[PDB]
């Protein structure tokens, strides 16, 4: 429903947690950021957010965020997810 | 599928019905004594508005269904200060 | 002439209403450009200066009404034998009218009455239940 | 001159001579009659110069002023300060009420005021008689100053001075030949206020001149008022005056037995049960012709208990305290009468005693008979209907069911008051407009309070087709208040006053279901108030949906779907979409946003600010109006 | 997402399409709407023929520029080509 929609097979997904409780944190100063095949609305997820939580900006951190990876490369005998 | 609007200039403005459904006074004129076959016809002689706001309400049907939910981006409807008020004094005899 | 008030004549356009919505009221064949006119007058009737005539139509059209189903009352009365039948006749072809009506009453129904009264589609339904199912309700029930 | 107004009265504020006579010096005539003929404006109160000299005991300052001019006592300034503050009244007025005899003493020596009929029609001996000094009103005696100047209601020296504790002016004004039968438009006869604060020395003097007995305007002899008044040593020497026959020595007997039963200020059982029982005795003292009662059939708020019409029946509830209290506010309603306005706060008292003590549907009972009572006696119960919503309130609170038709009936209640509340509001516009239009918004806020409630509450299908009723009726009336606000604008704003107690925590206000109730009970949404603001102009106002964005949800689709312009137009030309505070609120206005072409045309039309007066139709000018 | 105000005299045509797409069924829509056959009607922009296989992107109005307002005075006639007699709408009356 964007006034410009943006297309995409990646499959975004939204287990943003809460920092306010949630005793999670990140030790690691050296943050991989993001490629660009991801960043297709991740920002336009931002700003979704912001539109009841514009007082926040999304802490990305990745120590526990994960990710499905293809094998297509050899044949495919597994599909290994694996962390960001 | 396609409804007639005669304008009392003569001008002919023929749209789409679903366009000329979210009109009240064009429900009920398309609506009542007979519907033709198909709409293929369907005249109504709009024997008082003028021309230009028959098209106008026309271009406004389409704006409406372009734009009834179209996310919160819509474009700014043009009006005329001189194709003004009769306009609306044409959308009471429109009610949309 | 444009959508103008225009301080229209109430006779001539009262009777032409009235014998449109009589065609209509009666289920009768009526032609579309004399129906598409007779809303043109509708909008006369309801904007003309110096003063609005919806509350003199909207008295007007309920005497109208009343005396009609007090006809058809007399009628299906009459037709004592078959009451049922002509009773179910008369309903179908009054509230097809109704309907209609109704459609035909639309900027009358919203511009201004509900700016007190009711609309002249539910006028029309109450004038039927208390002019032709209240006196006609025993011989109803019981056939 | 303002400013040497302000200087010469805080001169005299002093008692000062000799910097006044510098302030009061080297001018013309007509500067310095002015001066001292004028009053200055402190604390919103304007008084003379004479009337802060007078106050504060400052004699000598004012009587110099007397002797180096000639300035009179009849400048018009207040009465008092003690909760009346008007004007009308003049300088000797209050030199009299200040309490000092010198000061009055030189003010008739130097251009006496004795006759000053005020606009209260209170000569200065009626402020001595207040003071009550004898030596003042001895000195206007000697002054020949008339004592029959009745005031405002028909208030004479003698009732003035009985009502309050001065024996020796009520004394000497009764061997001055006084009238015995003060007659007021209250229907006193100064015993009756003699009664009314137990004054006993005053009493005996107004029975030794014999001064007799009348009916006051709500059925009351002086003993009555002395019996409900919980006054006994007055019903002692009323009941001495042997003008008194068996009846009205049983009925005051019984009369302050009940008082005694509930009375915040002097509430003792054991003398409720003694009194009444000797009341009861004396009843049944001869055996034969006994005067029987004459029990009236049972109120439901005070259980269904028919009084006690035989000594064992009062002799089985000697310790019964709360069967006591209830027979004493049975006898206090036989003996005085639902149609007195004093019957109704032991009611209340008692109501309040039971609230506190969690009893809480015999309080609602109590309170209701209260309403009931006072509402047919034509009084101010705004007061009443807000004990109502802390009491249903904190019942909701103290997660106790509150039954519907107790809702239903102050609904009612309600909805006769906020009746008579704008016929009040339409007919005084003058004297305590102030008064009449805070009443009438604390009734609109006890009405939201009320409904508020009702909706927090569980009721049958007829118990809201009753309240829905009893809403329909109200909102049908329009009821508007100081800056227009309508009965949906009040519970639209996040802005309405919520009383300090137990309805803070129950009434929340902007309240979903308040909106929806009103609104399908027939409000009328489009109304806007003198500023223009629609409903859905102050619900976009709410500054914190993120606690609570259910609450704000279901209003703004209840707003449009009653039919609220999205494009509504103020004084001062904003939609609700420019008064959108929070984005959320602004997101929800524009999924709901049902545009047309009649709304774009209009905004149109306003920008070019084109003509459009008397061309398009009259609803048409009131679209362009609120677009 | 194109639209198009198709003129033919006094008839006018209200008509939504995409703007990656040709004028074929253009022809065949306003066969459909008119009950005429087809290959007498030649669409005209500012009054010059287009092929039939010319894309309407590329006719001289884009989507940008053929709003759901009023997009282009798309000109049409019917072949007994032909002469394009488009009348102007009514002129509005001056403003006070």
């Amino acid at each position: 429903n964007q006034d410009t929609v943006i297309d995409l097979g990646i499959s975004f997904q939204i287990y943003v947690l809460q920092a306010g409780a949630w005793p999670l944190t990140q030790a690691p100063s050296s943050t991989f950021a993001i490629p660009q095949e991801l960043e297709k609305s991740v920002q336009m997820f931002e700003l979704f957010y912001s539109q009841h939580f514009s007082g926040r900006k999304l802490t990305w951190l990745h120590y526990l965020c994960t990710g499905e990876v293809k094998m297509n490369y050899l044949g495919k005998p597994y599909v290994a997810m694996v962390t960001t | 599928m396609y409804v007639k609007l005669i304008s009392s200039d003569g001008h002919e403005f023929i749209v789409k019905r679903e366009h000329a459904l979210t009109s009240g006074t064009i429900k009920a004129m398309l609506s009542g004594p007979g519907q033709f076959a198909e709409n293929e016809t369907n005249e109504v002689n709009f024997r008082e508005i003028p021309s230009h706001v028959l098209s106008k309400v026309c271009m406004y049907f389409t704006y409406k269904v372009r734009y009834t939910n179209s996310s919160t981006e819509i474009p700014e409807f043009p009006i005329a200060p001189e194709i003004a008020l009769e306009l609306l004094m044409a959308a009471n005899f429109l009610d949309c | 002439t444009s959508l103008k008030p225009r301080v229209v004549d109430f006779d001539e356009t009262w009777n032409k209403l009235l014998t449109t919505i009589k065609a209509v009221v009666m289920l009768e064949y009526v032609e579309r450009a004399t129906w598409n006119d007779r809303f043109s007058d509708i909008y006369a009737l309801c904007v003309a200066y110096p003063e609005p005539l919806g509350e003199r139509l909207y008295t007007e059209t309920k005497i109208f009404l009343e005396n009609h189903v007090r006809h058809l009352h007399k009628r299906v009365l009459e037709s004592e034998e078959q009451v049922l039948v002509m009773y179910h006749r008369y309903w179908e072809e009054y509230s097809k009218g109704a309907d209609y009506m109704d459609c035909l009453y639309r900027y009358l129904n919203t511009q201004f009455i509900k700016k007190p009264l009711m609309e002249i589609g539910e006028l029309a339904l109450d004038m039927w239940r208390k002019l032709m199912v209240e006196p006609l309700q025993a011989i109803l029930i019981r056939m | 001159m303002e400013g040497l107004a302000g200087y010469v009265y805080k001169a005299a504020s002093e008692g000062k001579v000799l910097t006044l006579a510098a302030l009061l010096l080297n001018r013309s005539e007509s500067d310095i009659r002015y001066l001292l003929g004028y009053v200055s404006q402190q604390g919103g109160q304007r008084s003379t110069p004479l009337i802060i000299a007078a106050r504060n005991g400052h004699a000598k300052v004012v009587r110099l002023l007397l002797e180096h001019y000639r300035v009179q006592t009849q400048q018009t300034g207040t009465v008092r300060f003690d909760g009346y503050v008007i004007d009308g009244a003049t300088a000797l007025w209050c030199a009299a009420g200040a309490g000092h005899f010198e000061v009055v003493k030189l003010l008739v020596s130097h251009g006496a005021n004795v006759n000053h009929t005020t606009v209260t029609n209170s000569t200065p001996l009626r402020a001595a008689c207040f003071d009550g000094r004898l030596d003042i009103v001895k000195y206007l005696v000697e002054n020949n100053a008339n004592i029959s100047i009745a005031n405002k209601y028909d208030n004479t020296c003698l009732m003035i001075a009985a009502y309050k504790g001065h024996t020796d002016v009520v004394r000497y004004l009764l061997e001055q030949r006084a009238d015995p039968n003060a007659k007021a438009h209250c229907g006193a006869t100064a015993l009756h206020f003699a009664a009314e604060a137990g004054h006993i020395d005053i009493v005996k003097e107004l029975i030794k001149w014999r001064a007799a007995i009348v009916v006051n305007g709500h059925g009351m002899t002086p003993l009555k008022v002395a019996a409900e008044s919980c006054k006994a040593d007055v019903v002692e020497l009323l009941l001495s005056h042997a003008d008194c026959d068996r009846r009205s020595r049983i009925e005051a007997l019984e009369l302050l037995g009940a008082s005694f039963a509930n009375d915040r200020e002097n509430y003792d059982i054991i003398k409720t049960y003694h009194y009444l029982y000797l009341a009861m005795l004396e009843r049944f003292q001869d055996g034969d012709n006994i005067l029987e009662k004459e029990v009236l059939p049972p109120i439901h708020a005070y259980g269904n208990r028919t009084e006690c019409r035989n000594p064992q029946e009062l002799e089985s509830i000697r310790q019964d305290r709360d069967a006591l209290h209830m027979e004493g506010l049975i006898v206090r309603e036989r003996i005085l009468g639902a149609d007195n306005i004093d019957v109704s706060h032991p009611i209340i008292y008692r109501g309040a005693v039971y609230a506190d003590n969690m009893e809480f549907e015999q309080c609602i009972k109590l309170w209701l008979h209260a309403l009931h009572l006072r509402q047919k006696g034509n009084r101010n119960t705004h007061k009443d209907l807000l004990r109502f919503a802390q009491v249903f309130s904190q019942m909701i609170h103290l997660n106790e069911t509150v039954k519907a038709p107790d809702i239903e009936c102050v609904l009612r209640c309600s909805v006769l008051e906020i009746e008579q509340s704008m016929n009040r509001v339409k007919n005084i516009s003058d004297a305590d407009v102030h008064n009449a239009m805070d009443n009438y918004e604390c009734n609109l806020y006890t009405f939201l309070y009320l409904v508020c409630i009702s909706t927090k509450t569980q009721c049958s299908e007829e118990d809201q087709c009753k309240i829905n009723k009893q809403i329909y009726n109200l909102i049908h009336l329009d009821p508007r208040t100081r800056e227009g606000f309508t009965l949906l604008h009040l519970a639209v704003n996040s802005n309405t006053p919520v009383d300090d107690f137990h309805t803070n925590d129950v009434c929340s206000f902007p309240n979903a279901l308040v909106t929806k109730l009103l609104l399908d009970c027939g409000a009328e949404v489009n109304a806007v108030d003198n500023e223009g603001n629609s409903a859905l102009h102050i619900i976009v106002q709410y500054n914190r949906p993120i606690s609570d964005f259910l609450t704000l949800h279901s209003i703004i689709i209840s707003l449009v779907e009653a039919g609220a312009h999205t494009d509504m137009t103020n004084k001062q030309n904003k939609t609700p979409l420019d008064k959108s505070t929070t984005g959320v609120s602004e997101i929800l206005l524009k999924t709901q946003m049902k545009m047309s072409l009649k709304c774009l045309a209009a905004r149109a039309v306003r920008a070019n600010d084109i003509n459009y007066q008397d061309q398009i139709p009259r609803t048409l000018e009131e679209f362009v109006g609120f677009h | 997402d194109v639209f198009l105000m198709i003129r033919r005299h006094k008839t006018t045509i209200f008509t939504d399409a995409k703007e990656s797409s040709t004028v074929f069924e253009l022809k065949r829509i306003v066969e459909g709407i008119l009950k005429r056959p087809p290959d007498e009607q030649r669409l005209y922009k500012d009054d010059q023929l287009l092929d039939d296989g010319k894309t309407l992107g590329e006719c001289g109005f884009t989507s940008q520029t053929a709003r759901p307002q009023a997009p282009a005075t798309v000109g049409l006639a019917f072949r007994a080509f032909e002469a394009l007699c488009i009348e102007p709408f009514s002129s509005p009356p001056e403003l006070p």
